[PDB]
């Protein structure tokens, strides 16, 4: 099925011609547009008062990355290198070796925030929920260097955001 | 065939096979092969000299009338003597169908331009020359369309490095943007993802 | 040799040249060229600045990530100098003001600050120090600028025996005062000048960094040909298509350029000096809206 | 258990610390070196060893689907204690 | 919205429609940001028998 | 009518603690709305809710006068909100931490830090691995 | 056999003629480009660079390769006529900002492992 | 219509590869060895 | 004594005037520009901060690089930067303009806009939300508030 | 045990959704 | 007859003017060429999926759907019905976002600029729907070659219904400000007229065809997902000018609202991705409790799934016209070739023909009515 958008033939009787002439001479449609704008002036604006008011978000939001850890205090990462292999932008660099007690742990875990595309593949490829994409988004920087995160920065982010990170994970893990 | 398997349509397959035989009968001088895929897609492999005739037929015959040129592209396969493969995709609105015409060429052999048949091909042809280096004869104006001015090489060839050969920066001594040999802070990590234990026996090749 | 400074790469932006250089006064006319030449080959640069960090922004895009570190300092405190040159293996001094100030006179700028820098660099284990003074610097010069330059040169030599003293002669360039000062007036025939191109001076400094035998030598960076003041000004005004700094600058320009044939120059560093005719048009094209001046040799 | 380098810096949990001669130390002047204070090895070494009365014990890290993949640990060796591959917790049979 | 009657009549006359019938600002009629847990039923190939992979 | 909105404005100016508090909130937040107080933060922030407003303005925060080490009377930013109140404020949940606090762990920070870019506390990246190749150490005894 | 399809030239004489015409065009255009783009080089330097770029491909003995190079040169000249480039594109031919790589064995041995 | 020229093919000057990456490189043509772990 | 006080107050007044009205010019190169147009949308309303919408490059104060910087475009961007008058600040938005991002290993992409022009604020994201860009703008305002030119000149 | 619970329209479906153009005439000859 | 270069989405335009008329108009592209088609060859199919969001960043889920359909056709699998309905529902929502953007940007370039804000409020609401489902406002990566990544949150359908029952008034206000305005009509009527034969030969698609009177629509002639199960009308123009295409876009917005209502009413239960763990990753609980699930998760997120060798051309009715992908697979886990056909390429190619004998100010209107986003044009 299809419709016609511009297939109307104007009437050619005296009344319609006079109406069109009156519209041309008195600018009725311009006044109608002015009235529409005036009506829109007198209603409440949609502006929010940033930074005192924040826009709504959801538990699935992707923001600044973080590295979580178990309740006992040991980091969840086991250097399986799945997140590095699945990263589309090759923004993750991982180096590992056996620890003092023989545990499989990383010696280097770097994420280049200027190469990352925030696609969330890393947090969904992780089998132990080690790397997560946190809910923070206000982490702008004055220099390029500070956007090259290393393991210490990501662990600090995890320790800093663990409360609401775990809350979001609890809220959303049934959809995954 | 459970709901995890894409359903198969046989009527469209038969119609496409019949039309492929019909086309190959009409133009035996140029068509070298005709194929119909398992998902009902008809493709025709022709000689390079038959680009202008065959296309014209598919655009003007009362039974074909493939009016629209959906896409025109090239594929690089370095293991072949004729390196580049030119692909034309045609859409027929009257019969609600699609066809594909494939041709071969190399670096030095030119291919007659089909601007006269389809005007839409014009920019597409330029794109090919920009990306692969295939020269199209009798083109209204053939020049680079996508790469930078003065760019050396055709990026879409398989032997062209991913990061190119030169990189741009700004120099204050000369107060302008200059090009230098490329040097990466981090080298692109190459992954050997391909694995042994072949997955599709239906595509197994003879052991020669 | 402290492996971290073993040269690596093909001498590009992301390579490692094994040079850790502290460029004092890098926010000036010569400092930008020196820092650019250092950074285009992968060397790490430490920039001590006393000005607003906004004014130093132009130095940011001349090095790779993390190769340029900006640090606050001032000449009146030795602790800032010590913390700035603590890890550097090369210290280049470009600090110098062409006029007096109620806080820094010529004696403070050219004598005490270079002396403190040289002494702190020697105490901190810096192996290479480069100090720049004027070519005409004489202890008996009528102007205080050159006497202070002369005193400063002696102080650096005393404090840092292995220092390299470079003596350019009225550097000219895109941002120099030598050409813009003469093109902004819109007396001569007995004074000769020997201008030197800015890129030549920067390359000479870089080669002095690389040259191992230039430890205690003193260099004189001069141009290829000499010009009388009058016809040089005539050429300057002709390039701009234009028809023809309180008290010290006029005296300094009114002095004739000295001749030091015993001192090695740019040719000893494998640099062919570029004549003023090639770059005069490039410098003076912005002063607009061919018959080069005669030289004396 | 964060230690201090002989120069004066803090040593990361991976043992990284620039020596006296390293020039890269200059990147920390007028700034700070980011170091995580909580060491995973020290935090996991102070966990008590669980005492179970079965030959084979199952571990999933706690939380079910929020932990690590479930693994089984054998406790026949009375010399030492079985250690989980992922979480690092320890298990032991009731000797004596 | 928290608008006086006279302003509401003015807007309705000027626009020509009933604004308060269909407002463009979201109010309490939206769903809550806290929701009960879901269940997400399994797919069709979750049988314990007659589920050989070579047939599907 | 007009008298009703004037009386509402008078109630708003009275409910901010008088004229001084009204002026302070006007010059600090550019908004003189009044709502029920949901909670107070350990850093001095206050969180208010008003369900009569449309989605987006029904929750807001008055920032603290002075945070850890800087005077935030005028310099405020969105990174000063602690994680629990950050989750509540962005409408990710309807339960403030006062009603149900987050789970407590020993490794969670007890002192939230705002963005420290352009500060002597800023993050400086560095390599975390150790030296790869060890060089030979020449002996200290002469051969002859 | 080894029979191939031509592009513009049947033999080497026609390809040489086309090369000559392209050289004439570039030689004529060099001073106009120098004046219009406000280059720091002289006309002599531009003509020398054109000569060097032409002689770089002097060992080609295939008419198809020669006239393909002629087509590329004509395209680049057309690019230069209509001021489609800028000063940087023109000046990329001189590498004024790149360090001069050495040629002898000892220098290459000193700088690095590059053969 | 056909040149019928007899000479080896050479497209060195059309690929745009820098001269130092043509006369200095040494390519290897081989059948990759089987990974001994599999 | 009084001179430092007077120059401090003059500097504070000038800094407030300069940071209370920032006029940006936006390079709508790629997808991130869409988010820029959402930070001009009614919900966020960049204008109420004094940040005008789509200022001309002649009178613009800050440049916002929004999207990938290709090799074919770098000269044009550099040229525009030279044209801007007085004190100009550059804000880099998105991974593509920060460090190349998703096209870092590309033959025709500049690996970060900082290779061409100096950058004052790096806004991370892909794309950064309108809130993130607004936070970057406010951070630039705070940075402008921090600078002191009259005091440095007086001590000079 | 627990029953399947996912996003579905409420029983009876949703209400009518207006999509036709509504351009009225204010009215004057 | 002077020549001028309108230099630096962003576009360079070299045109010759004989007084006020336009003689020749040549657009120079390549300013946003990043080489997506070459970077795709170095990534697996899942890794290459996010490139299509960057392709046409005004209509993202449509590009995702096109790529997913191509990969599904190569894989010989089909998604569950609920995934198809979500795809269709989201595709319609994305179409609204694209049409709002195009119409408002065209008006702003002309100089209206008020409907831009009026409808960007609704665009912000749509971003929220995109955000709730996938965690990203714009670059979603929600649609995967097996279906969709995740199921809908429990409160999404109600919010979509609440939003979509007030959008008709927004469209009516836009039409009130634009449709009958005499200035807008003078700016758009009889501008850039293209005949049906020329539009067909010049490779045009979408509204550019439908504006010229051609009755063609890929959702009707060649339905792909659940389209043959939803009823909607196809607006057809009568003159081929800018005004007819503007009216067609508005009517397409209304029909998109119709399809959204139908999709909301007829939502089926079931799973959201194909129950083939060799193509779609298993659930996290299954991965953490089952050995085969863990092996398949590992292999899918490290190596990927092997696609049988073959070449396909899959085209969909994206909001800007026919959007197609020619995918060539050699049997490995990485595509051998991925050519992208965007309607903007052909439209900008035909711009020179469509701007013959028009004023200089008419070129801006013609470019606006072409609905040109240079991400897909340059690729
Ligand atoms: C014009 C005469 C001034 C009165 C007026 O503007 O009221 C318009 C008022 C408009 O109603 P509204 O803005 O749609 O309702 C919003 C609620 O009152 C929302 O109520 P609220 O809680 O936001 O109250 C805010 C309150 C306090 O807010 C303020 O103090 C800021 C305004 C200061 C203005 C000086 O505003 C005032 O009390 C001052 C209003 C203007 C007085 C001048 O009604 C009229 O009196 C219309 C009269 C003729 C209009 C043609
Ligand atoms: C009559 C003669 C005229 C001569 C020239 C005068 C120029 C025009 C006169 C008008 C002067 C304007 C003064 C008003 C400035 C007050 C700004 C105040 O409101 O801001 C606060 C104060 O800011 C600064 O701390 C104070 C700067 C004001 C200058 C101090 C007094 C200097 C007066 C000296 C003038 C003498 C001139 C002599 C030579 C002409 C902090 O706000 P801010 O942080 O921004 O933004 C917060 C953002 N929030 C709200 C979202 C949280
Ligand atoms: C309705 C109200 C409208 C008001 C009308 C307009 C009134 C204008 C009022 C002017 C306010 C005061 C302006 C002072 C700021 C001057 C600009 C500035 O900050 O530049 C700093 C600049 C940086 O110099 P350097 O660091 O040494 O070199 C850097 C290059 N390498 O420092 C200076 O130049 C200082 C100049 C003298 C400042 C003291 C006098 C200021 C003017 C007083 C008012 C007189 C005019 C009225
Ligand atoms: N005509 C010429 O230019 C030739 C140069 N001379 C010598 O070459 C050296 C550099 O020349 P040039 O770059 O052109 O001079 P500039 O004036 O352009 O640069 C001077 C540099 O030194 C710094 N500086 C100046 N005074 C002080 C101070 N009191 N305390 C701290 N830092 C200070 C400046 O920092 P800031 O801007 O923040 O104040 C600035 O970075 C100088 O030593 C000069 O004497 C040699 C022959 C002539
Ligand atoms: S979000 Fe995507 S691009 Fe960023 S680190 Fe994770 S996998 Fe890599
Ligand atoms: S996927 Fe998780 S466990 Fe594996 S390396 Fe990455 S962060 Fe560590
Ligand atoms: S990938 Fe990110 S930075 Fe690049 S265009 Fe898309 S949103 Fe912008
Ligand atoms: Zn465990």
């Amino acid at each position: 099925t299809y419709k016609f958008v511009n297939m109307r033939e104007p009437s050619m009787d005296m009344k319609s011609v006079t109406d069109r002439a009156a519209q041309t001479l008195l600018w009725t449609e311009l006044v109608r547009g002015l009235g529409m704008t005036l009506s829109y002036l007198f209603r409440e604006p949609a502006t929010i008062n940033y930074p005192f008011e924040k826009g709504p978000l959801s538990p699935r939001f992707r923001g600044e990355h973080a590295l979580r850890r178990y309740p006992s205090g040991e980091e969840r990462c086991i250097a399986c290198k799945l997140c590095e292999a699945v990263c589309p932008a090759q923004a993750i660099t991982i180096e590992a070796e056996p620890r003092a007690d023989g545990s499989r742990r990383t010696t280097r875990y770097d994420i280049d925030m200027t190469k990352c595309i925030y696609c969330g593949f890393c947090q969904e490829a992780c089998p132990v929920d080690a790397i997560v994409e946190g809910p923070n988004f206000e982490f702008s920087t004055e220099t390029h260097e500070e956007l090259l995160y290393n393991k210490e920065k990501l662990l600090n982010n995890g320790d800093k955001w663990e409360a609401e990170i775990a809350a979001n994970i609890q809220a959303d893990y049934l959809y995954r | 065939t459970r709901p995890t398997i894409r359903p198969r349509n046989d009527v469209v397959h038969k119609q496409l096979s019949a039309f492929g035989q019909y086309v190959a009968e009409i133009l035996p001088k140029y068509v070298q092969q005709v194929q119909v895929s398992c998902f009902n897609e008809l493709e025709i492999f022709i000689h390079p000299d038959g680009v202008i005739p065959v296309l014209t037929f598919l655009r003007d015959h009362t039974n074909a009338q493939f009016k629209s040129l959906a896409d025109l592209t090239a594929v690089d396969v370095p293991t072949r003597q004729n390196r580049f493969e030119i692909v034309y995709n045609l859409l027929s609105l009257r019969f609600n169908s699609r066809i594909r015409v494939k041709t071969y060429t190399d670096e030095l052999t030119p291919i007659e331009s089909s601007v006269t048949v389809y005007k839409a091909a014009n920019w597409y042809e330029r794109e090919i020359w920009d990306m692969f280096g295939v020269f199209f004869a009798n083109h209204p104006d053939l020049r680079r369309i996508l790469t930078d001015y003065g760019f050396e090489g055709h990026p879409f060839r398989k032997d062209f490095p991913l990061s190119g050969y030169v990189e741009l920066r700004y120099d204050d001594e000369v107060k302008r943007v200059v090009a230098e040999p490329v040097e990466l802070a981090q080298e692109f990590r190459k992954f050997d993802l391909n694995s042994p234990w072949e997955a599709f026996p239906a595509y197994r090749q003879p052991p020669e | 040799l402290h492996h971290a400074l073993i040269p690596h790469g093909k001498g590009g932006r992301s390579s490692v040249s094994g040079i850790v250089a502290t460029v004092f006064g890098a926010t000036g006319f010569l400092g930008r060229y020196v820092v650019n030449h250092l950074g285009r080959m992968g060397s790490q640069v430490i920039v001590p600045y006393r000005c607003e960090p906004y004014d130093t922004m132009h130095l940011r895009p001349m090095g790779d990530l993390g190769q340029i570190i900006f640090m606050e300092w001032n000449g009146k405190d030795k602790d800032s100098i010590r913390k700035v040159v603590e890890h550097s293996n090369v210290v280049i001094n470009l600090v110098g003001r062409e006029w007096e100030t109620k806080n820094f006179d010529f004696e403070d700028v050219f004598v005490k600050i270079p002396h403190a820098i040289a002494q702190v660099s020697k105490e901190a284990g810096v192996e290479k120090l480069i100090h720049i003074s004027h070519l005409n610097a004489d202890i008996k010069s009528p102007s205080r600028y050159l006497r202070s330059k002369a005193v400063g040169e002696k102080e650096v030599r005393a404090a840092f025996p292995e220092a390299t003293i470079i003596k350019p002669s009225d550097i000219f360039g895109r941002e120099d005062r030598f050409l813009n000062y003469f093109a902004s007036m819109r007396l001569g025939k007995e004074t000769v000048k020997q201008p030197v191109y800015i890129v030549d001076v920067s390359k000479g400094i870089i080669n002095a960094i690389k040259d191992p035998d230039a430890k205690g030598k003193t260099f004189a960076f001069v141009g290829p040909n000499r010009y009388l003041l009058f016809d040089l000004v005539q050429y300057i005004f002709a390039v701009a298509y234009r028809p023809f700094t309180t008290r010290d600058k006029v005296e300094r320009v009114h002095m004739s350029d000295m001749t030091l044939p015993h001192l090695p120059g740019l040719e000893d560093l494998g640099i062919q000096a570029t004549p003023l005719e090639l770059k005069a048009i490039e410098v003076l094209r912005r002063h607009r809206t061919v018959k080069p001046a005669k030289t004396v040799n | 258990g964060v230690r201090t380098s002989p120069t004066g810096e803090k040593v990361t949990h991976t043992g990284q610390a620039y020596d006296d001669g390293d020039y890269r130390r200059v990147r920390f002047s007028d700034r700070q070196k980011e170091v995580n204070e909580n060491f995973a090895i020290d935090l996991i070494a102070e966990q008590p060893v669980s005492e179970v009365g079965s030959r084979v014990i199952s571990c999933d890290g706690g939380g079910g689907a929020l932990g690590h993949p479930r693994v089984y640990i054998n406790l026949d060796k009375e010399t030492k204690t079985g250690t989980c591959g992922y979480c690092g917790l320890q298990f032991r049979q009731p000797h004596h | 919205a928290s608008a006086t009657r006279v302003i509401q009549l003015l807007r309705n006359w000027a626009s020509g429609r009933d604004l308060q019938a269909k407002l463009q600002l979201r109010y309490q009629e939206i769903s809550k940001r806290t929701q009960p847990p879901p269940k997400l039923p399994v797919g069709p190939s979750h049988k314990l028998s007659n589920n050989y992979y070579c047939t599907r | 009518e007009l008298v009703q909105v004037l009386r509402r404005g008078l109630q708003q100016v009275s409910g901010h603690g008088g004229l001084r508090g009204y002026l302070r909130v006007l010059f600090r937040a550019n908004d003189v709305r009044v709502g029920t107080l949901v909670g107070e933060d350990k850093y001095g922030n206050k969180y208010y809710e008003d369900n009569k407003q449309f989605f987006g303005r029904h929750r807001w925060v008055i920032y603290t006068t002075e945070m850890n080490g800087r005077d935030t009377f005028w310099d405020v930013d969105g990174s000063m909100v602690p994680p629990e109140w950050h989750r509540w404020l962005h409408c990710m949940t309807d339960d403030p931490p006062t009603t149900k606090p987050p789970t407590a762990r020993k490794y969670i920070w007890t002192n939230h830090k705002f963005n420290v870019s352009g500060t002597p506390q800023q993050y400086v990246p560095y390599s975390t691995t150790r030296k790869k190749i060890q060089e030979w150490v020449p002996p200290s005894t002469p051969y002859k | 056999g080894t029979s191939v399809k031509p592009i513009f030239s049947r033999d080497m004489n026609e390809a040489k003629r086309r090369v000559r015409e392209l050289y004439r065009a570039w030689y004529r255009e060099v001073p106009n480009t120098v004046h219009l783009f406000q280059l720091d080089i002289s006309v002599k330097q531009g003509r020398d660079k054109v000569r060097e770029m032409f002689m770089k491909n002097a060992h080609v003995t295939d008419p198809r390769v020669v006239d393909l190079l002629v087509i590329k040169g004509k395209m680049e000249l057309e690019e230069t006529i209509n001021v489609w480039k800028q000063r940087t594109h023109i000046m990329r031919f001189f590498h004024e900002t790149e360090a001069p790589r050495p040629t002898d064995f000892l220098s290459k041995f000193y700088v690095g492992h590059d053969p | 219509q056909l040149i019928a020229v007899d000479e080896k093919l050479d497209i060195t000057t059309l690929t745009g590869v820098p001269e130092e990456h043509i006369k200095t490189r040494k390519v290897r043509i081989f059948v990759p060895a089987r990974n001994n772990m599999q | 004594s009084r001179g430092e006080y007077v120059v401090a107050k003059l500097d504070d007044l000038v800094n407030w005037a300069r940071r209370s009205s920032l006029w940006p010019m936006t390079f709508g190169l790629a997808c991130c520009a869409v988010e820029m147009m959402h930070m001009a949308a009614p919900r966020y309303d960049m204008d109420r901060f004094g940040v005008v919408f789509r200022a001309s490059p002649r009178q613009s104060d800050v440049m916002i690089v929004a999207g990938t910087l290709t090799n074919k475009m770098a000269p044009a961007l550099r040229k525009v930067y030279d044209q801007m008058p007085e004190p100009r600040y550059v804000v880099s938005m998105g991974s593509c303009a920060n460090g190349g991002g998703y096209y870092h290993y590309s033959y025709s992409v500049v690996r970060g806009c900082d290779r061409i022009v100096p950058v004052d604020i790096y806004v991370p994201g892909c794309p950064p939300t309108a809130e993130a860009l607004l936070y970057g703008i406010l951070q630039l305002q705070r940075k402008i508030k921090r600078e002191k030119r009259l005091r440095i000149w007086y001590r000079r | 045990a627990s029953k399947v619970k996912q996003d579905m329209p409420p029983p009876g479906g949703y209400g009518p959704i207006d999509y036709k153009r509504n351009l009225p005439r204010r009215g004057l000859s | 007859n002077l020549t001028l270069n309108f230099g630096p989405g962003v576009l360079r335009l070299v045109m010759e003017l004989s007084g006020e008329m336009v003689r020749k108009c040549d657009p120079h592209i390549g300013l946003l060429h990043r080489g997506t088609e070459k970077l795709i060859e170095y990534k697996t199919y899942l890794q290459a999926l996010p490139y299509f969001d960057r392709l046409d960043y005004v209509s993202m889920m449509c590009n995702e759907q096109a790529y997913s359909l191509a990969v599904e056709k190569l894989l010989n699998i089909q998604p569950p019905p609920r995934a198809q309905w979500i795809r269709v529902l989201f595709g319609e929502i994305t179409r609204l976002l694209n049409h709002i953007m195009a119409v408002t940007t065209h008006a702003l370039d002309i100089g209206a600029m008020t409907p831009f804000f009026w409808m960007f409020e609704e665009r912000e609401k749509m971003f929220e729907f995109y955000e709730r489902v996938s965690g990203a406002r714009m670059h979603a990566a929600y649609i995967r070659p097996g279906g969709v990544h995740q199921d809908l949150p429990l409160g999404l359908l109600d919010d979509i219904y609440e939003f979509s029952k007030n959008f008709s008034f927004r469209i009516d206000e836009l039409e009130e400000m634009l449709t009958n305005n005499r200035i807008w009509r003078n700016r758009t009527v009889d501008i850039g007229v293209v005949t049906a034969e020329d539009a067909l030969n010049y490779g045009f698609s979408g509204v550019m065809l439908r504006g010229s009177g051609i009755q063609w629509d890929l959702r009707k002639t060649q339905p792909y997902d659940v389209y043959d199960q939803v009823e909607f009308d196809v607006p057809i123009g009568s003159r081929g000018d800018c005004y007819d295409r503007y009216l067609c876009r508005v009517e397409e917005m209304r029909q998109s609202l119709r399809i959204i209502s139908q999709c909301l009413n007829k939502m089926p239960p079931g799973e959201i991705k194909v129950d083939d763990a060799k193509v779609s990753p298993p659930k996290r609980a299954e991965m953490k409790t089952s050995m085969e699930s863990l092996i398949h998760h590992f292999k899918l997120y490290t190596e990927g799934y092997q696609v049988p060798p073959g070449a396909t051309y899959t085209a969909i009715e994206a909001p800007k016209g026919e959007f197609g992908v020619y995918l060539v697979s050699d049997g490995s886990s990485r595509p051998y070739r991925c050519k992208i056909k965007a309607p903007g390429f052909a439209h900008l190619a035909g711009l020179d023909k469509m701007s013959k004998g028009h004023m200089l100010a008419d070129v801006v209107a013609i470019i606006g009515t072409q609905d040109i986003v240079f991400g897909e044009v340059d690729r």
